[PDB]
């Protein structure tokens, strides 16, 4: 016998404080305690498990299915915490093409790599007898048991430290790890490949584990988490949206699926009505109605889902490349590429939840989102196409209160384009009238006044019902934006106004705002002042709206 | 060459921080350093069983391209048990210079006590999750733990006992991985005498506090004001009566009586310019009533005022300011917000290090998604402070303009 060589354990405990399972057996059928017992016989045969003796006071259920299935919930409840190196998937568009590429599945994964001999005691578990007239058989494992908490961590690490220094010793391949397959990679002639291959299931022999005696069963294209990876592209699994005479919450969520996983290949995928329906709904079965909106963007995902379209794999010796379009009402879509019309991947962003916001800082977040993504899957921040003149950009980030910054990036002329829609002036205007707005309301019976004076002997004071100290400080300045000429100077107290139009939004969620961000739009010149109220500052007439 | 026991507090598990994503080269720095640090065996290879985690990125320092490994230690110092302490040296700021040195090597020669190594845990990431990361544990102190400072104490006092007793007029101080020097000399003087004492602490950054100062509230010298000219003038006495008492304002808004032009000149009347002079008067004194609470937090806030120049305030209960500076330095960041913001952060942070040696808290008027984006590529010091986001536009920008 050629010595196999040992796997080194890993030491495990429980949590702190706790202790190990102590469950009681279900009563099983005669026919299920007969499978089990083959079932545990062969195991014992093979290694994988042990009889114990009564000492053991731990016990964990089991049942058969023969096939045998141990519950291990309540040990995995009382088991340490693991290094779980499973979290995020490799995405394709991340790949990089090879010549030749084999999937090997590891026989008996879990049960060839042995359990920390300390820890074997706390996965006993017992047979039941014949009409439970003798002692119930009891076993512990003696390798990793399936759906355990700690299998796949310590399979994974175990796998890695055994394929470390065949990977060194090869660095004309590649070889990736995923649960219970191997996928190895080499641009090599297709003969130096497969003897690699065989140099690789030698190399695992060395420590007891078996690979695919026969040809592998797996070969492109590979199905894979929702995936379709074929030798020179990929694409997601078909997605096909169905024809419904009504649709549900749980058909309206299935649809949202198959286009949020289905929008990372396919450019224009829009989701904001179909999720717009399902807001503060709460209801599985709850039938909604299809608003005209959503019925046209479900026509065109329709258009878009059409035919199939690949995306294709990452060549690092190419730039990388990220271009934004703007789509309307908060919705942006994206596509990463390093080719003109192939696309190595493909999405979307959708703006935050706020009252106030501008284009301008959309495209920021989306750029910020497609770096961090990138970052993760190629490693690089990519180069960026983005719908906005430089001098905007320039512009807006110059005169911004806060901190911005977007990556190396060039303009490109595909409207919709992003632009500043108004900008107030930094001195006040020369020969420009001069508007002291003030509003309040009174806050039991809701009434309120709004209106101006100004330095020309213009004045106006409009009663409003239903109102609030915020809203009329906002329509004074309506006022004032409504009655001037192009060029005019605007002076409030209203900390509030000033807060949201130093913000500098061009859409929002309150009307009045609106208004006076489209008002803002057809001025040529707008200087807006603030002062203290109640300060005695003549022109700022608090009680003129007070009466 | 005997290890401490330490420990965490009671209560508190060790730190379980997601590592963030990092690019190519960066990850190639890591591998590369960390593959030397485990031939030298400050780190080792840990399996699954630890659960543990601390942030790691790689840094380019000032006038140098090798690359720096930097761990983010903020959740296990904030974790590890209070070590103790030293008075902080009060002298230190009054001193005229002071220059900062990386002691970080020494930390490395100091074995870790066992059972605490697991908390040390890191990881280096892979691209597109390819591959598993690859995690390593401390042996030695790491450089950017607080306990690293305070263990090495006693050595670092031996080691610093023939220089201190040498120079009684230089002032010594630490804060993790920094030495900072203060003393009187000149700026030749002092380099060769920070050479010597970097060769006596190699055989075992020019700083200037006194070129620094409290920066007062000022007002306008005019001879014609406008409408807009005392609007605003009236704006800021009107804030700044919040930080002093007696500040008075009837007699200057008594001049906007009226709807004028905003342009229209005014000129001042006599009661109006007796309240402005008398209201210089109150901003030329100090605040009244501010001290310094050790048990308290410090908050610096920052305001970008455009053209690089930036504002910013140290205080710890509000319009009580510590401390308040103007950072306008130009280094390579003529054209990058972020860049700007993040030196600014530092050169705040080394100062309150320098004053009360601790990290304020800072307000940061950046959103959260580009600064978090984006601050790694500019950072070049060995600690790190707090932050929070700031993202309402605050009115008072200009007063500190
Ligand atoms: C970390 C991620 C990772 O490695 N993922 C994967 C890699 C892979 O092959 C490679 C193995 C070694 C190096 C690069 C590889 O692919 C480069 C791109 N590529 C992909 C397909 C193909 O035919 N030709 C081609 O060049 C295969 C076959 C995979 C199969 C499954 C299934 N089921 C799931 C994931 C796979």
């Amino acid at each position: 016998m050629v010595p196999i060589s040992p796997i080194e354990t890993v030491p495990v405990k429980l949590k702190p404080g706790m202790d190990g399972p102590k469950v009681k057996q279900w009563p099983l059928t005669e026919e299920k305690i007969k499978a089990l017992v083959e079932i545990c016989t062969e195991m014992e045969k093979e290694g994988k498990i042990s009889k114990i003796g009564p000492e053991n006071p731990y016990n964990t259920p089991v049942f058969a299915i023969w096939r045998k299935l141990v519950d291990f919930r309540e040990l995995n409840k009382r088991t340490q915490d693991f290094w779980e190196v499973q979290l995020g998937i490799p995405h394709p568009a991340g790949l990089k093409k090879k010549k030749s590429v084999t999937v090997l599945d590891v026989g008996d994964a879990y049960f060839s790599v042995p359990l920390d001999e300390d820890f074997r005691k706390y996965t006993a578990f017992t047979i039941p007898s014949i009409n439970n007239e003798t002692p119930g058989i009891r076993y512990q494992y003696n390798v990793l048991p399936q759906g355990w908490k700690g299998s796949p961590a310590i399979f994974q690490s175990s796998m890695t430290k055994i394929l470390e220094p065949f990977a060194a010793q090869n660095p004309d391949i590649v070889i990736c790890q995923y649960m219970d397959d191997l996928y190895v990679g080499s641009d090599l002639e297709i003969g130096q490949h497969r003897t690699k291959i065989e140099e690789l299931r030698q190399h695992l022999l060395r420590w007891g584990l078996t690979t695919p005696d026969k040809k592998h069963q797996k070969e492109p294209p590979f199905l894979w988490m929702g995936y379709e990876l074929h030798p020179d592209k990929w694409t997601v699994q078909p997605i096909v949206l169905p024809e419904k005479d009504s649709w549900t919450v749980n058909d309206i969520q299935k649809l949202v699926g198959k286009l949020n996983w289905a929008s990372q290949i396919y450019p224009g995928i829009k989701v904001r009505q179909l999720s717009k329906l399902l807001r503060g709904t709460k209801a599985l079965t709850e039938v909604i109605p299809l608003t005209e909106e959503a019925e046209l963007e479900l026509a065109e995902n329709r258009e878009i889902l059409k035919e199939p379209v690949h995306g294709v794999y990452y060549d690092p010796s190419k730039d990388l490349i990220a271009e934004i379009q703007k789509q309307g009402q908060g919705q942006w879509t994206y596509q990463i590429y390093q080719e003109p019309f192939k696309n190595l991947k493909t999405g979307k962003y959708a703006r935050m939840r706020g009252a106030h916001t501008n284009d301008v800082k959309q495209l920021t977040e989306a750029v910020q989102k497609i770096t961090t993504e990138s970052i993760v899957i190629w490693g690089k921040t990519p180069k960026f196409k983005l719908p906005i003149q430089k001098e905007t950009w320039e512009t807006w980030w110059t005169e911004y209160w806060q901190a911005t910054w977007i990556p190396e990036w060039e303009f490109v002329n595909t409207p919709p384009l992003v632009k500043l829609w108004y900008q107030l002036e930094k001195e006040p205007i020369v020969g420009a009238e001069t508007f002291y707005v003030d509003g309040a309301a009174n806050r039991e019976t809701k009434l309120g006044k709004a209106g101006y004076v100004t330095n020309k002997g213009r004045q106006k004071v409009v009663p409003l019902t239903n109102t609030t100290n915020q809203k009329t400080e906002l329509q004074a300045i309506y006022l004032a934006l409504q009655d001037s000429g192009l060029e005019v100077n605007i002076v409030t107290d209203s900390q509030y106004a000033l807060g949201i139009i130093q913000a500098q939004p061009d859409k929002s969620e309150s009307e009045l705002v609106n208004q006076i961000i489209e008002q803002l739009i057809k001025k040529e010149k707008v200087y807006l002042a603030w002062v203290p109220a109640h300060k005695g500052i003549g022109g700022n007439e608090q009680v003129d709206k007070l009466v | 060459i005997e290890t401490v026991p330490v420990k965490l507090k009671p209560g508190m598990d060790g730190p379980k921080v997601k590592q963030w994503p990092l690019t190519e080269e960066k990850i190639k720095a890591l591998v590369e350093i960390c593959t030397e640090m485990e031939k030298e065996g400050k780190i080792s290879k840990i399996g699954p069983e630890n659960p543990y985690n601390t942030p790691v990125f790689a840094i380019k320092k000032k006038d140098s391209t090798k690359w720096r490994k930097l761990v983010d230690f903020r959740e296990l110092n904030k974790r590890t048990q209070d070590f103790w302490g030293i008075p902080h040296p009060a002298g230190l700021k009054k001193k005229k210079s002071v220059t900062v040195l990386d002691v970080g090597d020494a930390y490395f020669s100091v074995p870790l006590d066992e059972d605490f190594r697991k908390y040390t845990a890191f990881t280096i990431p892979s691209i597109n999750n390819e591959t598993p990361g690859i995690r390593y544990q401390y042996n030695v102190l790491p450089q950017g733990w607080k306990g690293s400072p305070a263990i090495f104490q006693s050595s670092m006092t031996k080691i610093l006992e023939p220089f201190k007793k040498q120079n009684p007029d230089i002032v010594i101080y630490q804060y993790m991985d920094d030495l900072y020097v203060g003393s009187d000399l000149e700026i030749g003087q002092h380099r060769t005498k920070i050479e010597e004492l970097r060769q006596h602490l190699l055989r075992w950054y020019e700083l200037h506090p006194d070129k620094w100062t409290v920066q007062p509230i000022v007002l306008p010298e005019k001879d014609s004001w406008t409408v807009n000219d005392i609007q605003k003038l009236v704006g800021k006495l009107n804030w700044a009566s919040q930080i002093y008492p007696g500040i008075k304002v009837r007699q200057l808004s008594k001049l906007l009586r009226g709807t004028k032009a905003l342009t229209e000149v005014i000129p001042l009347t006599e009661e109006a310019e007796l309240e402005l002079a008398e209201n210089r008067e109150i901003l030329k004194e100090p605040v009244h009533g501010v001290y310094y609470d050790p048990s308290k937090d410090l908050i610096a806030e920052i305001q970008k005022q455009g053209q690089g120049q930036w504002t910013y305030q140290i205080y710890q209960e509000p319009f009580k300011n510590l401390k308040t500076g103007k950072y306008a330095r130009m280094r390579g960041a003529h054209t990058n917000d972020v860049k700007q913001l993040t030196e600014a952060v530092q050169k705040i942070t080394t100062e309150s290090i320098v004053i009360w040696g601790k990290t304020p808290k800072f307000k940061l008027p950046i959103q959260k998604e580009t600064w978090e984006t984006w601050w790694t590529e500019y950072w070049q010091a060995t600690w790190i402070p707090e932050w929070e986001f700031v993202n309402t536009p605050p009115l008072v920008k200009l007063w500190y303009q």
